[PDB]
């Protein structure tokens, strides 16, 4: 609906920024999150702080109405970091001005925001980012040993880009081969093993994060990995599907894809409205008749999203994507090796226009396109993805 | 030379500018291959239009 | 005026050895080949706006550390007055 503005900052704010607009932006999530009210309550009673649980949800509430609303730059996060620092000892730390927060790894804000709703929603929220995974376990020197996982899952899939890498394709590559050793040599050796995972069931809403912060043990300091990677506007990621799975999403796909032909058809009979004058009407602006037609827009996209999920499969289970294909929502992008005090940026696809996107630099709000985001080199000549955020075709 | 805060070795080929700092001598970014497309694409244009 | 006119003592140490404005990148860095057959990966810091910059543009750089103080040239050469005879 409303255009996305800027988000408060007050200093030491910045990575804190970025996240929440990022979660904002799931069509899904928004609404559940305006939709809570404490009367539900948590549908866990399995934490000891299930209560403060309950309170984060709220604040960010108060956080996502302001910011779809274009008067309210506003949003208030003086209050939301209180609360951060009780719950988790993670947000009490680092020293700086006023409170006791300062910039950080927004890695660990996410997997800590990730819990708080889990939490307080239960399952439901867990469906929509759980990952199985067929692993195979097969010792580089003991091919012959091999044992197999099949329940193994994850919430989060890491894209590792140490090791040769030059995109970020590459590294979702390298990244199922994670490698882990075995002090069992009733496993075959002390060596490394090759850990080898395919998808076999796809979360609706999938997270990205970069592993790539480590100490650069020869210059004796807080690095990050410099390799390049560049992330393409369109994710497929039909390679690492397990053929089986993969066939039934392709046909998925097929439905989808006459949705939003039929969405692109009537959005362009809109621009020609605005483009002539408002002819006779007599003592008017043309500005009023203008923005009744920017508020039909609005309407008809989010019209056309529940088109695309009401025409899936009832074969379809919650918590799986309908198809094989993603598109690029929101990019939280690092700046600086530090995270002590370095820099983070959000860019924010716009709603309006799906085309355009709008970069918040914190508070202030300045127009990029969604090629200024492909075109990036990464590394460290410019702002690179830490974290990336992908939505299911159509949701 | 060497490596300024951390620059991985697949990053730096043959024929790939780097930056290094005036006289401590390190890499800090690695910067894209040549200077001379840049020159050359100031002459490049784009697809031109004539009704056939 | 006194704005102006504070600044750009403070900044501009002089002299000013020119450039010539190859590419951009948007990072408020640009890349400039100096006189020098060194070139040189520089900031923009400070006066004329990123937009306004357009690539192939001839620009004052600052002598101590070679950052974009400004344009004033427009690729001002010698043999253009020579021709221009309006007279």
């Amino acid at each position: 609906a409303q255009l996305p503005v800027g988000f408060k900052n007050m200093g030491n704010t910045c990575y804190l920024n970025a996240t929440l607009q990022a979660l904002y932006r799931v069509n899904d999530l928004r609404d559940m999150i305006l939709n809570y009210n404490p009367s539900q309550g948590v549908s866990n009673s399995g934490a000891q702080d299930e209560e403060i649980h309950k309170q984060i949800v709220i604040e960010m509430k108060r956080c996502f109405e302001n910011l779809q609303n274009k008067s309210f730059k506003s949003v208030l996060p003086i209050v939301l970091l209180n609360t951060l620092r009780k719950c988790y000892p993670q947000f009490a730390e680092r020293d700086s001005q006023g409170g006791f927060y300062k910039q950080q790894d927004a890695e660990e804000l996410f997997t800590q925001l990730f819990h708080s709703m889990s939490i307080v929603f239960g399952d439901k929220f867990s469906e929509d980012f759980r990952i199985q995974f067929k692993t195979t376990i097969k010792d580089t020197a003991n091919d012959n040993d091999i044992t197999v996982k099949e329940n193994e899952s994850d919430s989060k899939l890491q894209c590792h880009i140490s090791g040769t890498t030059n995109f970020m394709r590459n590294g979702l590559l390298e990244g199922l081969n994670e490698k882990i050793e075995k002090r069992s040599d009733l496993t075959g050796a002390n060596s490394i093993y090759s850990v080898e995972k395919k998808i076999s069931r796809l979360p609706k809403f999938l997270t990205v994060q970069y592993v790539r912060f480590f100490w650069k043990r020869s210059t004796n300091k807080k690095s990050k990995i410099l390799r390049k990677v560049v992330f393409p506007f369109q994710l497929d990621v039909a390679d690492m599907l397990t053929p089986e799975y993969a066939a039934e999403k392709v046909k998925v796909r097929d439905e989808l894809r006459k949705v939003e032909k039929e969405k692109n058809e009537k959005e362009r009979e809109i621009k020609r409205r605005k483009f002539d004058p408002s002819s006779s009407e007599n003592v008017m602006t043309p500005r009023e008749q203008y923005e009744t037609q920017v508020a039909l827009n609005e309407s008809e996209k989010d019209q056309w999203l529940e088109e695309y999920k009401k025409h899936f499969p009832p074969n379809l289970e919650k918590g799986e994507n309908p198809s094989c294909v993603y598109n690029l929502i929101g990019v939280i992008t690092h700046q600086g090796a530090n995270s002590e005090s370095g820099h983070y940026q959000a860019f924010i696809r716009d709603e309006l226009d799906e085309n355009k996107w709008y970069k918040f630099n914190d508070d202030k709000v300045s127009v990029v396109e969604k090629e200024k985001i492909e075109s990036l080199a990464g590394g460290g000549e410019s702002d690179s993805a830490l974290i990336l955020m992908y939505k299911g075709f159509g949701l | 030379v060497g490596l300024g805060e951390r620059v991985s070795p697949t990053d730096i080929e043959e024929g790939m500018r780097v930056g290094v700092d005036r006289s401590k001598y390190n890499i800090e970014l690695p910067l894209p291959p040549r200077i001379d497309p840049s020159v050359t694409m100031m002459t490049v244009e784009e697809k031109p239009d004539v009704t056939y | 005026q006194e704005e102006e006119k504070k600044q750009l003592e403070e900044i501009r140490g002089n002299p000013l050895s020119i450039g010539t404005l190859e590419e951009i990148i948007d990072d408020d860095h640009a890349i400039v080949t100096s006189p020098t057959m060194p070139d040189y990966y520089v900031s923009i810091l400070s006066f004329v706006d990123k937009e306004l910059l357009e690539p192939g543009c001839s620009v004052l750089l600052h002598h101590k550390t070679m950052s974009i103080v400004g344009v004033l040239q427009d690729d001002a050469d010698p043999m253009v007055s020579v021709m221009k005879m309006d007279k």
